[PDB]
RNA sequence: UAUUAUAGUGUAUAGUUUUUUAAAAAUAUAGUUAAAUAAAGUAUGAAUUAAUAUCAAAAUUUUAAUAAAAAUUAAAAAAUUAAA
């Protein structure tokens, strides 16, 4: 979950950028 | 994950002490002299009087 | 997940390294390391012109 | 009078709607493909509630055909050849 | 010195006298910060009071010590005052 | 109580990492015996005074019944009848001697739940055939009770045996032992007197005799009339030679 | 870090803490040479606020450019005309 | 792969190959709609799966 | 009477408090959406500089 | 990884001396002189007065307390001196014997047949000294007289300086603490025995320098 | 490397920087859309004017050949007949305000 | 569980850290330091790191048969005032030997004396550089 | 000190109640029409169901914040497909309008 | 001689301190006011959960900044004592008042305006206060989210405080962007003009309508993500209206 | 509603805004020689498995292949965590 949270946050940032 | 359990094998946990401490505990409390609400010692409100003097 | 980013007081060098945002005066090394499509770093404009040619000719002479 | 987007647009000789589109996401003000949350889409009128629509719950985020045609789509006359 | 507990004692005074030797260059006019247990706050308050030297600190009085330690917020002002009082006379003799 | 730690030096160039233990108000709190059985005589000694509100009700009741001033801690010592001292007696640090041997019982510092690498970390036969004559063996069908395994390592009643005494300071009631304990500051250590060593007896005419039953200070002396440096008893050297070098027998050349 | 006025080129040094991470590459400040609020561009790194664990303070190290700038502004030759005006150690 | 019954209400695990199914996020059980499905019913107007057909004839008659 | 009122309508520990649900005009909200405080657990904190003006001197968030 | 950077001391900067001289013999001799030197900040206290109030309240009345004590001890005005006001720690868990411990109402020598001490009776303390020329016997007599007068004042409380101190000033404790014998009897300095003639010579030198 | 240190040379853009092709001033205060190349000397181009002065097309290799004070693309300069580009014609694909040229410089 | 590892007896669970204020630890330690001074195993010292760093120290270790005589600098000092919990670092350099050693005070056999009344930080720096080079080469 | 607790065989093993053959109760004609709840001892002065719109807010408040419900406004499967109803719903429709 | 356990060894969470001589390594000068190491040892502040020490430092900075902005802050879990100690350190910096101290506080905090506010008011506010400047009450209401104890961390001497005087925090104001409630007997107080202007500028942002659109969009976002009790953006209503604006303007004029 | 930008074109300061928690084991990352992150608990709640009587301490001996199958002998507490 440790690295998974950071990965999910980065994915959310990328999705917000691409939306 | 190898064999089914029977009611007594399940009730061993309630026989134990950890189950009672985790589930079957009664809290000691009193009526706060200021707000007259149920209250446990060591925990108070955010009201000004409670913050200044802690019942 | 890097030690430098984990340090309680992030160093200025690491901060600059992380400063890879696509903006004016952003780090060029990180953008170049990133994929070409992701960034917008295009070919370096150079002047293969008469004045440089003359300068090189003078130096060669 | 601290600062206003309309005042800045007037000072710079720009369109307030254009400034709003610039400073708000592209999908809201232009005919472009972008994620839209289902709640924004709205729902009809239920027995104990009135109808909901983007035109009433997000008037500012609505698209603008005038600006979209001015900026994105070409004009046929500007390229007409004959 | 700095570790003195509660009151000061002849043991601490003798310790200060012994270390006077280890501090040769000290003069009665030396800056107050050399005093043991004189913190930044204490020396700032002494400067505000216009006390600038060990001689003046020793020349202070009980009322000034009390108003420094209990109204100016200084801590261990009694300790620094005792240090200065115990050390001034050897310093004066050294200066002479 | 374990007061602090320091470093001292022998008459030779030997350095000892001494642990200084503070002995607060100590008194014989109780006498016990299991129906008069021989050898069961025990003396319970207090450690340090304490307010009334400090202890639990039953501990306070025990001290009230004893009549001795309330003590934070109370230890017990099996003794012989001749060694009895009246309840309420005052014990001074001079009860011991600078050079004797003391048994130290204390609680180790708690390291919590640790793995095998930390505790028991290094990183018989039942039945088997020595010759190929036959085939008979007995394999291991379970975990034997003695099996070094991960568990709670830490707090535990440890007991150093025969630690020599190094220095007694009866003005401040301190005893310095030339060793370092794996215990936290403030632990109530228990000091006993080692009874033998290397086939000999600690107390004897060759070495000396103790203040049996305990040390009773004289009347004229007043500890409040003595300085801290006038009330210290240093032990004779524990080693015979300078441990940096070798004994003169094993030494190539000696200066004398 | 060193920050240089976009137009003037006047350079000033100021270490940046973690609280101002998004203002290292670019800044906005009142340049002295031009009496207007101007953009400042990052040029070199001086040293982080605080220190990393279990290392001396200056382990990250100022950049060579920052060291050269500081030497030019406070060196023997630079200090010679001014040191006479007032000893840099005292008043 | 397959361990319990083929119906969605069966408890134990299934696999896509043997018992392929549609993505039913949350549907009632053998004992009738639960509080969660009923909350979906009242808020969204239908069960979250969407495959169910809304039927509030009794509510209409009542009100 | 005050004791009974406190027992009934008193803010219980773990529920019916300012951290469990916050009653807006007529609606229940989670504590994070409470419009009565932009605490560290409030969504209002994460907003800032909508486009009009900076509105705050701090330059790290918002 | 060295603790000190190259600029820990300013470049080309002098450093102050930290010992008298490099010669061990003269260093030891100076150490002996200083160790055998008499204490200069030592002042035996005539009597330690104590109040149940706080320092921020007693500082105002400090001068009045001094005048009242001088009147009580029947001495010329201004003859007595007051040491720094010392507020004893507000210990949650009382610990008798510590210098910063609120003095109790009584003592075992006063009530031997008591199963506990009387509650706290002093949270701030202040030493009272006389002229240094006063003899030890005179100091003891003055302290005992003051203690007796204050005890009588308290007892009758349960005009005169004692009554004024007890009622107005508020002091409710006074003691005559033992002498500070923590001083060192330097019979050997640096491993060299201190001869009686040498000690007398050092004392004479210090007396001459002081005079 | 990144952020080419400019201590020795401040690397500032004068207000009166003239476009290398159309010979008109550049106002860096308004926008940074212009194209700057230090090459430390200094070259300035308008984004539109960056095209070859002869064929008015982009530069395939992003390199030009100054001639008579004007920038001519490599084909035109070398004499090979200009071949019309396919991907794009009137641009240059260069990055504005030295961003495409900050890679090289003095350190 | 045939054995136990933790003790919950009051005697062991009790701690006297609350009552520790009754005994002055610092005064006792300073008295021990003064006793060492009187015995002569060490002399009092009140120096700061800036003042002492780089000062020359002569070390006479009374080994046998020939006492060891060394001259070095002061790389570091543990404490700034006389105390048993002290210690001082030295960098002795013989003909072909470069030994950096920590010497504690109060030892009757290791007579270490700072032979100068002051030290030079530049000397400390260059000596430290020499030691670093020697250590790296080794 | 502690509350008495006993694991319930009812929760351990709860077989389904017997079904009806041909929707026939075997002893309907033999038993009274009294409510089996009343004759067994189960009675309620105020029955409350949390599945109602009135108690929806109470149910939501009781539910913990951490448990999340996703398809609050949209749905995965398209809901504008002409599909059938449940058998009991169809039977109710037929009975209501035969 | 060497101790039994050699080297820096991690002990139990609640373990005593032993003076055994061991080489001590500290990451930096922990004595610095705002640069304090986080750990479960007694000499360190408690380390509340974070994704990294850098994230913990960021959380500490945010908490301190919020405390300065509004003295009272409600923080959950182990971060409450850390926030209290950091607030005390900030007060110490303000009382010191040195330029270096101010620059250090500027480095630490996120808001230079709050740095200035602290260095302006805290000196006079805590001139008479010695050590403890922040109080930490414990709230009997635990966060429903993760059931973590909540602590009300507050500054002391509010009466001496200039910009925060007569503020009662028994209940927050009607809107988070409105000035905090004022005691009835302290209704005539007037805040510093600079802080008042800063607060007004901050509140205007929320008074804008684009904030209302953002609020409705947040309703939509949470509804999509899964937060249950998020009313539909059709039913939600703006936080700020014209009648409410004029009523609150009258209230602000009355309070001054 | 997932590792995860679908990139054609195209551009470079829009802060274009959802990742709990007060320790420890284990696991993953992280001045000799050739110290960070992931807890229980509140809340939600799967999966392999399931002949089994409230269960099979242990040793000895033996019976048709592991034999907790048999017999003899003996003495096996409950809960919690970890350990193959
Ligand atoms: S009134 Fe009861 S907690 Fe405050
Ligand atoms: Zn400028
Ligand atoms: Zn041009
Ligand atoms: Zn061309």
């Amino acid at each position: 979950a440790a690295a998974a949270a950071a990965a999910a946050a980065a994915a959310a940032a990328a999705a917000a950028a691409a939306a | 994950p190898k064999r089914k359990k029977n009611p007594m094998q399940l009730r061993r946990k309630v026989y134990g002490l950890h189950f009672k401490e985790k589930y079957l505990k009664m809290e000691e409390w009193y009526y706060c002299p200021l707000c007259a609400e149920p209250k446990k010692p060591g925990e108070w409100c955010r009201r000004e009087d409670c913050r200044q003097i802690k019942p | 997940k890097e030690y430098r980013l984990t340090v309680p007081y992030r160093s200025e060098v690491t901060m600059l390294r992380l400063a890879n945002h696509k903006a004016i005066n952003s780090n060029i090394r990180e953008l170049f390391k990133k994929p070409l499509v992701m960034n917008n770093i295009k070919a370096i404009p150079r002047d293969l012109g008469e004045i440089p040619r003359d300068y090189v000719l003078r130096l060669l002479f | 009078g601290r600062f206003n987007m309309d005042e800045a647009a007037a000072a710079l000789q720009l369109n307030p709607a254009y400034a709003a589109a610039l400073y708000r996401p592209l999908n809201y003000t232009f005919h472009i493909r972008g994620q839209l949350y289902p709640a924004q889409k709205g729902r009809p009128s239920r027995p104990g509630s009135l109808a909901a629509s983007q035109g009433r719950m997000f008037p500012l985020y609505q698209r603008n055909d005038r600006l979209d045609k001015e900026l994105f789509r070409l004009n046929s006359r500007g390229l007409t050849t004959e | 010195g700095i570790a003195t507990g509660g009151r000061v004692t002849n043991e601490d005074r003798r310790w200060w006298l012994v270390h006077l030797e280890c501090a040769p260059d000290v003069t009665p006019g030396t800056f107050i910060a050399w005093l043991d247990c004189c913190g930044t706050h204490t020396c700032k308050k002494l400067i505000e009071r216009n006390i600038w030297t060990i001689e003046q600190v020793a020349a202070l009085d009980s009322d000034q010590v009390d108003e420094l330690k209990y109204r100016e917020g200084c801590l261990k002002m009694d300790v620094v005052w005792e240090h200065a009082r115990t050390i001034i006379t050897p310093l004066r003799q050294r200066e002479v | 109580v374990k007061a602090f730690t320091c470093k001292d030096y022998d008459e030779l160039g030997n350095q000892f990492d001494c642990t200084a233990f503070w002995f607060p108000d100590n008194q014989v709190v109780k006498h016990s015996t299991r129906n008069g059985e021989v050898g069961t005589d025990k003396v319970y000694v207090g450690a340090m005074n304490v307010p009334v509100e400090f202890h639990k009700p039953h501990v306070a009741a025990f001290y009230k019944a004893a009549g001795v001033p309330v003590k934070h801690v109370c230890a017990g010592f099996p003794i012989t009848p001749d060694a009895y001292a009246p309840v309420g007696t005052k014990l001074d640090v001079r009860h011991f001697k600078p050079g004797q041997e003391v048994t130290i019982t204390f609680q180790n510092t708690d390291y919590g739940f640790r793995g095998v690498m930390f505790r028991h970390g290094f990183d018989g036969d039942s039945r088997w055939q020595r010759r190929p004559g036959a085939m008979g063996t007995e394999g291991q069908k379970r975990i034997y009770p003695g099996h070094r395994m991960a568990g709670q390592t830490g707090a535990a009643a440890e007991t150093y045996q025969g630690v020599p005494v190094w220095r007694i300071d009866y003005k401040n009631s301190l005893i310095y032992l030339p060793t370092l304990l794996d215990a936290d500051v403030g632990t109530y250590v228990r000091f006993s007197d080692t009874i033998n060593t290397k086939g000999l007896t600690l107390w004897n005419e060759h070495r000396g005799l103790p203040a049996f039953p305990t040390f009773i200070p004289p009347e004229d002396e007043d500890l409040s009339k003595l300085a801290t440096d006038e009330c210290q008893l240093k032990s004779p050297p524990l080693y015979m030679y300078f441990r940096d070098e070798f004994p003169a027998t094993q030494l190539v050349s000696q200066a004398d | 870090a060193l920050f240089s006025c976009f137009r003037c080129g006047y350079m000033y040094e100021f270490a940046v803490s973690n609280s101002y991470c998004r203002k290292l590459t670019l800044r906005n400040d009142h340049c002295p040479r031009c009496d207007q609020l101007t953009l400042f561009r990052f040029m070199s790194v001086s040293g982080m606020v605080g220190n990393m664990p279990f290392k001396p303070i200056g382990v990250p190290g100022p950049s060579y450019a920052t060291l050269w700038w500081r030497k030019t502004r406070e060196g023997k030759e630079a200090s010679a005309p001014l040191d006479a005006v007032c000893k840099s150690d005292r008043w | 792969y397959q361990r319990g019954g083929w119906s969605p209400g069966s408890k134990h695990q299934k696999h896509m190959t043997l018992n392929p199914t549609l993505y039913l996020y949350r549907f009632p059980g053998p004992h009738g709609p639960g509080p969660y499905t009923m909350k979906y019913w009242w808020t969204l107007g239908c069960f979250p799966t969407g495959m169910e057909v809304p039927f509030r004839l009794h509510e209409f008659l009542s009100t | 009477s005050q004791q009974s009122r406190g027992l009934l309508s008193g803010s219980g520990k773990g529920f019916s408090n300012e951290f469990d649900w916050v009653e807006f005009k007529n609606k229940l909200y989670p504590s994070k959406m409470d419009p009565r405080n932009n605490e560290m657990g409030s969504v209002f904190r994460r907003v800032g500089d909508l486009g009009s003006f900076i509105s705050t001197s701090r330059s790290m968030e918002r | 990884y060295w603790p000190y950077n190259e600029d820990f001391v300013p470049e080309g900067a002098e450093t102050s001396r930290f010992q008298s001289s490099g010669s061990p013999g003269t260093r030891r001799r100076v150490l002996q002189e200083y160790a055998l030197s008499p204490l200069f900040g030592a002042r035996v206290p005539c009597c330690v007065v104590g109040t149940l109030r706080t320092a921020k309240e007693i500082i105002v009345l400090k001068r009045d307390i001094q005048s009242l004590l001088c009147e009580l001890m029947e001495l010329p005005q201004g003859s007595v001196t007051l040491g720094p006001l010392q507020q004893l720690r507000e210990m949650m868990l009382y610990r008798h014997g510590t210098p910063l411990s609120p003095r109790l109402g009584d003592e075992r020598q006063l009530n031997m047949d008591a199963y506990a001490r009387r509650p706290i009776a002093a949270r701030t303390m202040m030493d009272v000294f006389l002229a240094e020329d006063m003899s030890l016997d005179e100091i003891v007599n003055f302290g005992r007289l003051s203690l007796g007068k204050l005890q009588i004042a308290l007892n009758n409380l349960r005009v005169e300086p004692a009554q004024l101190l007890v009622d107005r000033m508020g002091i409710s404790y006074c003691e005559i603490p033992s002498l500070d014998e923590s001083d060192y009897v330097f019979a050997e300095v640096g491993g060299v025995a201190v001869t009686d003639e040498e000690a007398e010579r050092v004392a004479q030198r210090w007396a001459e320098r002081c005079e | 490397p990144a952020y080419n240190e400019d201590v020795d040379r401040p690397m500032v853009v004068p207000p009166d920087a003239i476009c290398f092709n159309c010979d008109k001033p550049i106002d860096a205060g308004d926008v940074n859309s212009y194209v700057w190349i230090p090459a430390g000397q200094g070259y300035f181009f308008h984004f539109g004017c960056f095209k070859c002065n002869r064929c008015k097309y982009r530069l395939g290799h992003n390199k030009f050949y100054s001639k008579d004070g004007k920038a001519w693309c490599i084909p035109c300069a070398l004499g090979r007949d200009v071949r019309v580009p396919t991907r794009r014609w009137h641009t240059s694909y260069v990055n504005t305000h030295r961003t495409g040229s900050r890679l090289t410089g003095h350190f | 569980g045939y054995t136990r590892e933790r003790t919950n007896r009051h005697f062991f669970v009790a701690r006297a850290n609350a009552f520790f204020s009754r005994l002055p630890i610092a005064r006792v330690q300073r008295s021990l330091a003064m006793e060492a001074v009187r015995e002569g195993r060490m002399r009092p010292w009140k120096y700061t790191k800036e003042q002492i760093l780089g000062a020359p120290v002569t070390c006479n270790f009374e080994y046998n048969p020939r006492p060891v005589r060394l001259i070095g600098t002061v790389m570091d000092a543990h404490t700034e005032e006389t105390s048993i919990k002290g210690g001082l670092k030295v960098y002795a350099r013989n003909e072909e030997t470069n030994m950096m050693l920590w010497i504690p005070p109060g030892n009757p056999k290791l007579r270490h004396e700072v032979t100068s009344t002051k030290g030079s930080f530049q000397h400390y720096l260059d000596e430290r550089d020499k030691w670093d080079e020697a250590w790296i080469t080794g | 000190m502690y509350a008495r607790f006993t694991t319930r065989s009812k929760f351990y093993f709860r077989p389904a109640r017997p079904a009806l053959a041909y929707n026939v109760d075997p002893n309907v004609m033999r038993r009274p029409k009294v409510k089996r709840g009343l004759l067994k001892g189960t009675y309620s002065d105020e029955t409350v169901d949390l599945r109602d719109r009135e108690r929806l807010e109470l149910l939501e408040s009781m539910r913990h914040p951490r448990e999340r419900d996703f398809y609050q406004d949209h749905t995965y499967h398209n809901q504008w497909l002409r599909r059938d109803l449940e058998k009991h719903q169809k039977q109710q429709l037929a009975a209501r309008y035969k | 001689r060497a101790p039994p356990v050699i080297g820096c060894t991690r002990k139990a969470r609640w373990a005593g301190i032993d003076d055994n001589p061991t080489i001590t390594y500290k990451p930096w000068d922990t004595t610095e006011p705002l640069m304090a190491d986080y750990g479960w040892t007694r000499g360190k502040l408690p380390k509340f959960r974070a994704r990294s020490p850098f994230h913990r430092q960021q959380i500490a900075r945010r908490m301190v900044t919020e405390m300065i902005r509004k003295d009272y802050c409600i923080v959950g879990g182990a971060r409450a004592p850390a926030l209290r100690i950091l607030a005390d350190h900030v007060v110490e910096l303000a009382k010191a008042g040195d330029t270096d101290s101010r620059q250090q506080l500027a480095y630490f905090l996120h808001d230079p305006l709050m740095v200035d506010k602290a260095f302006d008011e805290y000196p006079r506010r805590f001139k008479d206060m010695n050590a403890k400047y922040a109080m930490m009450t414990r709230l009997k209401s635990r966060r429903r989210t993760d059931a973590v104890a909540m602590y009300f961390v507050e500054y002391k001497n509010r009466d001496m405080s200039d910009n925060h005087k007569g503020e009662d925090y028994s209940a927050g104001p009607e809107r988070f962007f409105l000035p905090p409630r004022i005691v009835e007997t302290e209704k005539g107080i007037q805040r510093p003009p600079h802080m008042q202007m800063a607060f007004d500028r901050w509140a205007s942002k929320f008074k804008t309508e684009e904030f209302h659109h953002w609020w409705r969009l947040r309703h939509a976002k949470l509804r999509y993500w899964g937060v249950r009790n998020v009313p539909h953006p059709s039913d939600v209503d703006p936080l700020w209206t014209e009648k409410e604006e004029e009523e609150w303007h009258n209230e602000m004029l009355a309070n001054t």
